[PDB]
């Protein structure tokens, strides 16, 4: 029984142990209860604004359009603190983890940017954090791993399995399953059983919300297409939620497509993947023929979610989004292209979303349109990689 | 088939509990695998548990967790899974055979498909472990149609309703958890007013997993109510300890089948 | 002769050869003008607030002084894009350089976030940028020097004299003096020779005018003091500039006080240096009995100009603002509280400034006073420094 | 004293113009910086403009820059340059001997007390190439109240104010730049209006400087109507040539000053 639908369409659900349902039916509860709080609501902001920087600007990019008829603004969730959209959600988990009585966090996380993230936030809210990392993680995440530690939280390696970002997930996982009277767990996408995927969406939504009021203010009208990268899906739903109404707007999602999505190594589960069960949820999935989850592959560390949102898979069900493809080779490009041109390092994640709209633009030059680009992260933590690739 | 319902009267007109072992098929490769169980059943199991390998078993502690690592670097599949169930069910007709799996692997390539080739081998059972009754419709009702049994898992702590609902929906036998967390012999965990309830709701007969790795918690299991325990960690341990020694390990999983089922009498 | 008075007391002026003296009066007349131009006021406002992010949050510290009569304040500087305050002046430096007709920028960097600052600048508005730095500062900083060539900027070595900070001051000036006809030099601090501390500062004050507006909004009254780290001023000028007139409120600035003053290794040249010429300037200087330049020493590379912008020197000498130092351990033993309860990553040269509010809590923690510092940056770019030491 | 003058009205006589070499004091050490010394006086250097190793001498390219890092190796102070200066007019009582300094130098421990130490060893100009005009007050006051000429750097390009200031403050000679820049043997720098100019204001005799590193760019000077010419970073490449053949140095010093001494007859 829930307060809310916990499926979009076939997609979604609880598919926990049973042991498990009662702390997601606690928190569906609580979450209910906070939206329609006042003093939640007014905490929430007040953080997001004085704490992390909201609202994040809505930038321009002239230098990259010159010469089309295609003008690009980039909604600059680089500028958030931490370097991520991430901080958005964290911030409203533990609010209600504490509305709950909750005093820890667990959390898992692939590349790191989700626990630099959960570490944060149970820093200045006084929770006490510990994040699950695939081992494999931990050792080519060392930046990201003394982060969390500088932060309080305690990060606890996964050796099972592929030792990387799912086996994080089912760890986080166990853990609750006998922890959960006095732990939240802090899930970072818009992933999961439910509630998750509507709770993240919920506590992200405000990154399409500025962007329709800021350009609405620019340019007087709504944006021809939004376009956000998919690992998990949370940044991408965060920019769509509050244009899903709005019929003409495109919602455009862009999973990696790695080497090439014939080559097997990539990470679009949501156009290339089977529906499966796994991680509490029915969804599109990376997985064998018998059944066996696989890892997603991509040059960037964080679009590596093995499956995606719920939401997402409707929302490409019936029509209202689209989902395509960017390889590694894009993606580089384009994060080439915005140093070069507009002095902005963009997180390799957020590339495949500017990968997509710079096709948009140079396929069709003389289309008149108005772009939207969740630049959901910054790329300072990619420099490396991108030298030695380079 | 009716393998429980007879089990269960068998046992009750002993006054005994089942003892149920818990392995991971193809741990830690197929042909030892299919002489632990037979070394299982010869020792005195009254029913089998038996895990499917999967690539993320959210509900399975490191023991377990290992198992299924061990089988995978066998090369151990489900269809081969389900040629040992037949060659096992061929070899031993009346103890009942349950399943330990997780829903992507008895959804991927259809639920209905799935219960039907747990009949064809002659499965007894399926607990899905991460399917809670919330979601349970269609498993259930694919389970039902294809004379498998359909297990539900009741928390230690279960409300009123959750145990109407677990009475209602399953079959075969009742999973009783006997604490929070996941399977693990290392961490133990009254279960006497839960076990009280579903016999007034008149579920099937309560087994009671998790912890389970001494004698003691055998009788302790029975005398409070239960119609016996399952026992998988300690049972894979055994297997873990002795790898290197084949004879061995039969030799100490017999002694320990052995004492646990003395414990149920 | 001069529009502008290119003095603050005994310190400041024009201390460069005499074929550089029509460049220098040529960017203060510019500059007046830029200031009295709304047009020029228009386009920098837009790029600081829809490219660099501004206004930048100012955030309550509770966990910090909990216990105390201390409240704490931060500016985040940390927040605008880059990650330090260094980005508000170069949009404005590249502007002016725009204004005047030029197409090629000069800048010197010591740690390098100057030359990223203004590297960005110049991919954004089309200016060619060039930038000098020491070679033993290239061989430590190669993330930066990568992100500068990233965004299009020619990385110049500068091998004479110590081959740090005050080498590539000497080579930008070399290299001006045979191109002023073509290139600006877009200077990194509130230093050098007349105009450019002035220029700056101005181009700064909007820290400290935002800062004002905060508190007030937040508190109903002005800080009892800001504070401020001092490698070079920019940063604790244009905190300080809009409150000079609030006499009521310190103005305290915080220079690096290495391994401690008493062991010479140090970067404190405005309390225990001597007044001197150089760098275009008469300030107090870090020097030899004999009148040699020596190099400001401290854990934070970015402290490391070995002198002080004029201005400083002229507020402490007539008692309105006043200098302490803080030394390498006081400023990591801040680092880590910040990151530890607040979930804030400080640059270590914000650190300084931090770990002397911390002592003024500290020592006297019931003393009620209303603090802010200016956290002029983030600290990702420590981590590794700081993983290493400890 | 007056030997700037003197020895213009000399060369003046013999319709000839000033060769005047500048080398950094103590480059490559002491002892050889002196004996450097005696050979561009024996050679026909009519003055010399001397150098006194600085930290950080931003108008100097890298010939000079190198000639400054050789000193300092040698651990050449400004105390022993003025040791060396009181030794080379001990030797040679008429040659006029202009210091080119960077401001901190002179300023450091006391302006009046630089220019006094000046006058004592014996010095008649001093150019400070980071202070200009602008600036100049307290360092021109000083100069003159102990004797010393200062020296006022005309730009190529100066406009009419700057030439008339520079014709006012500057005494001895006026150092004419050739180009912008630094000083360097590899950029070579019309000249004429200018050079009218200060001769219309009275000025100080010009010394053209910068980029001098050719017999027929003397030549090309004096017929400009400057009263001579300076070279640097030619002399200074030639110490740089033969550091291991301390013989060859002064060999090929004579020579390059022979030649450049014989273009401005
Ligand atoms: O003895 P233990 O603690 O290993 O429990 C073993 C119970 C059988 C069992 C194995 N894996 C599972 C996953 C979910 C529910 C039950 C099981
Ligand atoms: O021959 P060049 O080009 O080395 O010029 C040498 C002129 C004397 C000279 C040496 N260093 C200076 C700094 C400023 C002005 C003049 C000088
Ligand atoms: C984690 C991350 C993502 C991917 O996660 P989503 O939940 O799909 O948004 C994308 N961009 C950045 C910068 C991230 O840190
Ligand atoms: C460069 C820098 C400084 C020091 O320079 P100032 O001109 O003294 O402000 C301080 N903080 C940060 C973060 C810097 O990048
Ligand atoms: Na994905
Ligand atoms: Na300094």
């Amino acid at each position: 029984t829930t307060l809310l639908n916990p499926y979009f369409g076939e997609f979604g659900g609880m598919y926990v142990p049973q042991i498990l349902m009662p702390a997601l039916n606690q928190l569906e509860e609580a979450f209910v209860s906070a939206q329609k709080d006042p003093e939640f609501q007014a905490q929430f902001a007040d953080l997001l604004k004085n704490y992390a920087g909201r609202p994040t600007a809505l930038t321009k990019c002239q230098n990259i359009t010159a010469g089309t008829r295609t003008t690009l603004y980039l909604k600059r969730e680089d500028l958030l603190h931490g370097g991520a959209h991430k901080t958005n959600q964290v911030l409203g988990q533990a609010l209600l983890a504490k509305r709950m009585g909750k005093s820890e966090i667990i959390a898992e996380t692939g590349a790191g940017q989700h626990g630099v993230a959960s570490a944060l936030a149970s820093a200045l809210l006084g929770l006490k954090c510990r994040i699950y990392m695939g081992a494999k993680d931990v050792e080519r995440q060392s930046p990201n791993v003394f982060r969390m530690r500088l932060m309080g939280a305690e990060v606890i390696p996964v050796h099972s399995g592929s030792a990387t970002l799912k086996d994080a997930c089912n760890e986080a996982l166990r853990d609750w399953s006998g922890s959960y009277e006095t732990a939240h767990y802090m899930l970072g996408t818009a992933a999961g059983p439910h509630p998750y995927p509507t709770i993240v969406r919920e506590f992200q939504r405000m990154i399409g919300e500025e962007t329709k009021a800021q350009i609405l203010d620019k340019e007087g009208r709504l944006p021809d297409a939004v376009i956000a990268c998919v690992g998990g899906g949370s940044n991408a739903i965060g920019m769509f939620a509050d244009f899903i109404n709005d019929t003409s707007v495109g919602l455009i999602g862009v999973e990696p497509g790695g080497h090439g999505i014939e080559t097997g190594e990539h990470g679009a589960p949501l156009k290339h993947g089977r529906v499966g069960i796994y991680f509490g949820m029915k969804a599109p999935m990376m997985q064998t023929a018998d059944g066996q989850i696989e890892e997603s592959y991509s040059i960037s560390a964080g679009l590596d979610f093995p499956s995606v949102g719920p939401q997402h898979a409707y929302l490409n069900s019936i029509g209202r989004a689209d989902y395509v493809s960017i390889t590694d080779d894009e993606a580089l490009e384009a994060f080439k292209t915005l140093c070069r041109h507009e002095g902005i390092i963009p997180a390799l994640e957020s590339s495949h979303a500017l990968a997509h709209a710079l096709k948009m633009m140079r396929e069709q030059p003389e289309k008149e349109q108005l772009l939207v680009v969740n630049l959901s992260g910054r790329g300072d933590k990619d420099i490396f990689t991108v030298h030695d690739i380079l | 088939m009716e393998r429980y319902e007879n089990l269960f009267a068998q046992l009750n007109d002993r006054r005994e509990g089942a003892f149920v072992p818990f392995v991971t098929l193809g741990d830690p490769g197929i042909e030892q695998s299919l002489k632990i169980i037979d070394t299982l059943i010869d020792a005195g199991a009254d029913a089998l548990e038996l895990g499917v390998p999967f690539s993320d078993p959210l509900a399975d502690g490191p023991t377990i967790q290992n198992a299924n690592l061990r089988a995978f670097a066998a090369g151990v599949t489900p269809a081969q899974c389900f040629e040992m169930l037949a060659i096992i069910r061929e070899k031993h007709p009346t103890i009942p055979i349950g399943l330990l799996m997780y829903a992507n692997l008895v959804f991927n390539n259809g639920i209905d498909a799935f219960y039907a080739r747990c009949e064809q081998v002659g499965v007894d059972s399926v607990l899905v472990a991460d399917v809670p009754v919330e979601e349970s419709a269609p498993f259930r009702q694919a389970a039902l149609r294809h004379n498998i049994a359909p297990i539900f898992i009741c928390p230690p702590n279960a409300d009123d309703d959750l145990l109407r609902q677990v009475a209602s929906y399953g079959r075969g036998y009742t999973y009783l958890l006997s604490r929070s967390g996941v399977t693990g012999a290392e961490n133990r965990g009254p279960l006497h007013h839960l076990i009280e309830k579903l016999k007034e709701y008149h579920a099937a007969p309560a087994l009671q997993g998790f912890g389970i790795s001494s004698p003691e918690q055998v009788s302790a299991a029975v005398r409070a109510g239960a119609a016996g325990a399952i026992s998988g960690s300690a049972i894979v341990k055994i297997i873990e300890k002795n790898l290197a020694s084949p004879k061995q390990m039969l030799a100490e999983l017999r002694s320990f089948v052995s004492a646990m089922k003395a414990a149920s009498r």
